[PDB]
């Protein structure tokens, strides 16, 4: 499918950036997680980034570590995540869905079979956090064979060789990392680096989404003004879940408010 | 692109977030440069000799092999400054850190011996050291926590997951992914992403080089086998490296069997796990059906890790090295035996290697065999743990 | 009648109950015989090298002398098997015990390092070991109690008197006076009745012999001074012996000043006591006006003794060696300084010697001086004591 | 004076051995100690062996260690011991009095002055426990200059040279050690060694008193029958003191009974 290509074309026509929330699938349980995701979409999310719970998420800080733990406490497995994904797609036919994966979960029972499952349920992209471009060949090959976009990362200090590889190997969108470190709302990334944004465009890379530490509308506006196609926010969204565990209605109201504000900022 | 091969057959690689690739490439280039630098080699040699106390003794057991055809020597890494083999490669990596213009060190530790090594090297060479240690290990290896702090290192308890070595590893790598501009990650075992398994081997290989020279001097031949415990794999690869091309010399690695392989409470992925990707490497690991990383277990904190370095996975695959396991109770018996019959208190990690050598002797007592056990550390850190056990046991 | 001179000037002798004189004469004859026996010398040398780890390193301090004209080396007895210099002479005395047909060992211990040495040598050489230790020392040097027992030694707490080293000494000698037919008294310091001060010196003298060779190699000259802490006097005489005839080399012994000489809570009889007869010798001791033996005090159990070996009293009397004192607080500062700036955790006994060397440097920082400190042991046994202090202190 | 010579002549005329109790001076206090000593004499002691409390008595086992400690708890000093000795002598002009000393107490403020004090108060012998014959010269010289008998020890394994030295250097009586070890009632010494008794006589040694572990009348009889001139008992006597601290009248009655029985045994 062409879900990211179609989204970015539509956003361009409207002179708009993307707002893409991240949540952990099954946090704090399967049913509540499905309601959370429907709320994100209803409130204006342009695409989704969805985590499959993993035992040792080494690119995530405490907030998302804790999301993974809550999902595990609810007994969430990758198989249940794929069941959820099928239900999400069945409701929402056009929204791009990207998975945040750790390598072992993809490699586990065969890389090809993983990507084949993704295609079956209608996932659009997979980002494998601990697989750099240098180790990516079997992952990106399997992704493309199953019509899945493999997502690669452009770090702040990316050299020219890396820029060219990311532009060539990736599809769907390019991940523009705000900063070093791990996920976390408290650690605010720098302004989007115009030089990287411009080089990725020169090399015809998939459109850039800025992520890590994006927790406020101002940062979303700044990303789009710098020329990024949009922004991803995870920890800020997950904190709303964590805060409101005993108050599910309040959880959804606060998620709706936040997502709506972040999306409004993408029009800047 | 790398200067050196990141793989050992199928195993190894550089499975880290893209952000960290420049740091690994920088470390590899600095290592290749240093390895050909006579000034660096002279500085490292001087520290090993005059600060750490190399070469370490090779002790012939006088008592524990009586009435058998086994001759057993112990390579005395327990006599190295700091109390374990860990000190050797820390001195090399600390010099690399300085070479790269870094002023801070991150390390993980389980037994606290790598943490003690990191702290002592940082004090000596003027680096600011922070050490992650699982909270369970903070308790069961407590003497090492006191030692690290007295040397001015910051010791950070890790309560997540199993609160043991893998959890400390996770936190160390998370930290480094944000602090690499100023901090060197002084990984303490022959595992993790390239170039660490290579650097750690090359900065531990004096163990086997000295062993070879010492056994030739005393016996006029090579050993029939060299035996070492295997956590991440550093002391074993340090002992093995110089013997790999001596095809007659057996290389035996001992993983922790914990409460027994059948209980699932062990740390023996090389023989009982399956290949996975974690902690920057493709290697055997203990994992669930779905590919979640399992928590390991061993009485010994230094072996309590659910993976293993990729060179050991490789040497096993081609049959050049054999890997076995030893349970907590076997390790404890070997600990007691060495204390009472040789007057050496071994680390519980090292006691796994000794236990296997004692089994080789006892199972086949008329088999003529010349063995070397790598006695990777002293057991001061373990005496409270062992005491508490033997007492609860009713001894 | 004796084969060797029991006196050093006025000091020394054989002030024991008549019952024990044959045992002392037997020990002296066995020592004289062994000293001329190439097989004995070869056995002792082999144990020192291949079991204990000699020669020990001589480490140049890289950091603590910065900005001064002091060059400081540390003789690394902390790296000897067991963790202190005590192991050297125990290996020699254990071989003497076997030579004399004895199968049991009695020892006293304060810091627990001589007890650990006695226990390890007994395990290795097949002797049944019992160790007397003051009950206060059982508490403040507890890691060594665990070590001794794991090696199969019997550890007997002594509650009488000060419950410290002198009280353990008293009980050891009382025991020996009844058990000498089967037991060797493995006295752990250069004190007590002849021939112990002589034997202990001769079986510790490799410390200074190696130091001399090492400093000649590294500096091309002799040290301006060698500095050692003085309890009973073994590590100091071991360092001093080979330099006595090098008249340019200063010999500086450091007694424990405790809470301060003026408080009377110290262990510095050589400089602040007066000659008396106790523990088999005529030597300086801390005593009341009426001649009762006073209780000593030091933060360090190994120095907490109200007398001193007779050769030190002699060397002082003729001006060949100078003796000073260091207080508990000075020792603690030196302990902290070495941990944080050299990455070596010293025994608190050894920290007294270091503290004096640091004073020599700091008092006269533009004085050109090449110093060696005998770092008699490692501080693992002390880490709990020091921690508790620094915490109560509010650090 | 000739107090031991006179005693042994009298005992010989009566074909009798000596019974000599040991106590610590000032145990459990000065006044009670004086009463204890008068009781020992009234009950038949032929001579006394009296300890001056010392901080580190290395030839004594727990019983007498504890006697020393009780005297110290009562604040007993050597000066007070000499005051006691003067009072004992003033009451009892002929009984031989021997002191049990440790070297430091004799050496402390000058050996000569110590022996001069002993003569002043009328002490007959001094036994310095931790001074062997080999180190004895200044002690025995000072003793003889002040008409004090220096007492030397014949251990069970004494060789011929030692026998000759002890015979030559000693006066008053020769100490015949029962056994190795330290003082103590529980550790019974062997029968007197006839060979040593006979050799000491051949060499014209002062008459032998057997000591260490003598706690029963049977052992006293055995010593005399073997040819010793008598026996010393310390720990057995001191145990009676220790047992009866709260019952001073009972203490004296039991001391009297015991001493009387031990003395009766010396007639055997
Ligand atoms: O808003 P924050 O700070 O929580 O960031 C949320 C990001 N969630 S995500 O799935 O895009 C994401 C993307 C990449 C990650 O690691 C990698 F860069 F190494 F690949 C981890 C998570
Ligand atoms: O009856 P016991 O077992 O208490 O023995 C009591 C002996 N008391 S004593 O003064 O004769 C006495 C005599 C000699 C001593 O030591 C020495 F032999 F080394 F000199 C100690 C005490
Ligand atoms: C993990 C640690 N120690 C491991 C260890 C090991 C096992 O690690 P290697 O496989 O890397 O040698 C063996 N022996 C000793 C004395 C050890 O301390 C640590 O100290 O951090
Ligand atoms: C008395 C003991 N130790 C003394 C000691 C001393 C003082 O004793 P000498 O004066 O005999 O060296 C110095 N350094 C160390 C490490 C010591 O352990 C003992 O271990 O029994
Ligand atoms: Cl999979
Ligand atoms: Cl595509
Ligand atoms: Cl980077
Ligand atoms: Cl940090
Ligand atoms: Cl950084
Ligand atoms: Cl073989
Ligand atoms: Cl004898
Ligand atoms: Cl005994
Ligand atoms: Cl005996
Ligand atoms: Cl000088
Ligand atoms: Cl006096
Ligand atoms: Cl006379
Ligand atoms: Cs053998
Ligand atoms: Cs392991
Ligand atoms: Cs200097
Ligand atoms: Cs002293």
């Amino acid at each position: 499918m062409e879900r990211y290509e179609n989204l970015f074309a539509q956003l361009n026509d409207r002179r708009e950036g993307a707002f893409v929330p991240f949540v952990t699938l099954g946090d704090p349980g399967i049913e509540q997680s499905l309601k959370i995701i429907d709320t994100l979409i209803d409130a204006g999310a342009d695409a989704l980034e969805l985590g499959v719970p993993f035992s040792d998420p080494l690119a995530d800080g405490p907030t998302i570590q804790n999301a993974n733990l809550r999902a595990f406490a609810a007994g969430v497995t990758p198989a249940q995540c794929f069941e959820m994904l099928a239900l999400i797609r069945e409701k929402h036919p056009t929204i791009p869905i990207g998975l945040l994966m750790y390598a072992n979960l993809v490699f586990n029972n065969g890389i090809d079979a993983f990507y084949a499952r993704c295609e079956q349920v209608g996932v659009d992209s997979v980002l494998v956090a601990d697989v750099p471009v240098e180790e990516s060949a079997p992952f990106r090959q399997a992704a493309l064979r199953h019509n899945i976009a493999p997502i690669f990362i452009c770090p702040p200090n990316a050299d020219d060789d890396l820029l060219r590889q990311v532009a060539s190997y990736g599809r769907g969108y390019t991940y523009l990392l705000s900063r070093s470190g791990v996920t976390g709302a408290e650690n605010r990334g720098a302004l989007p680096l115009h030089h990287l944004i411009e080089k990725l465009k020169e090399y015809h890379a998939a459109p850039a989404l800025q992520g890590f530490g994006i927790s406020s509308p101002e940062q979303v506006s700044a990303a789009v003004r710098a020329g990024a196609a949009g922004a991803i926010s995870g920890s800020a969204i997950v904190k709303i879940i964590e805060k409101n565990l005993a108050s599910p209605k309040q959880m959804l109201a606060e998620l709706r408010s936040f997502v709506s504000a972040m999306k409004a900022a993408s029009r800047a | 692109t790398t200067l050196l091969n990141p793989y050992f057959g199928e195993f190894g690689g550089m499975y880290v977030p893209q952000i960290l690739m420049p740091a690994l490439n920088q470390l590899e280039e600095a290592f290749v440069s240093a390895q050909k630098d006579p000034e660096f080699q002279a500085q490292f040699a001087d520290l090993l000799k005059n600060y750490a106390g190399r070469p370490t003794a090779l002790t012939k057991c006088q008592n524990i092999t009586a009435g058998t055809r086994t001759t057993l020597y112990l390579k005395r890494e327990d006599l190295l400054h700091g109390g374990a083999h860990k000190t050797n490669q820390v001195l090399g990596q600390a010099l690399l850190a300085k070479r790269m213009g870094k002023s801070e060190i991150i390390a993980e530790t389980g037994a606290g011996q790598h943490g003690v090594a990191s702290a002592l090297a940082s004090a000596l060479l003027g680096l600011k050291c922070r050490i992650y240690m699982g909270a369970k290990d903070v308790e069961r290896q407590s003497p090492n926590v006191f030692r690290m702090r007295l040397m001015g290192a910051e010791v950070i308890p890790v309560h997540s997951g199993s609160a043991t070595l893998k959890d400390a590893c996770n936190e160390a790598l998370r930290d480094w992914s944000g602090s690499y501009e100023t901090a060197h990650y002084m990984l303490g075992t022959a595992a993790g992403p390239h170039p660490y398994p290579t650097i750690v081997r090359e900065f531990q290989r004096m163990i086997g080089e000295e062993t070879k020279a010492q056994i030739l001097d005393k016996e006029g031949r090579l050993p029939d086998a060299v035996i070492a415990c295997v956590g991440g794999g550093s002391n074993a690869i340090g002992m093995f490296a110089d013997f790999i091309n001596d095809t007659s010399v057996g290389l035996i690695g001992v993983e922790p069997g914990g409460h027994g392989i059948e209980t699932g409470e062990h740390g023996a992925p090389l023989k009982h796990g399956r290949v996975g990707i974690y902690f920057g490497m493709k290697a055997p690991m203990m994992q669930t059906a779905d590919g979640q990383i399992e928590e390991s277990y061993s009485i010994s904190a230094g072996l309590d890790f659910p993976s293993v370095g990729p060179q050991h996975a490789y040497l096993n695959s081609i049959g050049r090295a054999d890997y076995v396991s030893i349970t907590d109770d076997e390790a404890l018996e070997a600990f007691k035996t060495l204390c009472r019959h040789e007057g050496i208190i071994p680390a519980l990690e090292s006691s796994h290697a000794l236990a296997h050598a004692l089994k080789m002797m006892r199972e086949q007592p008329e088999k003529e065999q010349l063995l070397v056990v790598n006695l990777s550390g002293r057991g001061d850190k373990d005496i409270f743990t062992v005491h508490d056990i033997l007492k609860a046991r009713g001894e």
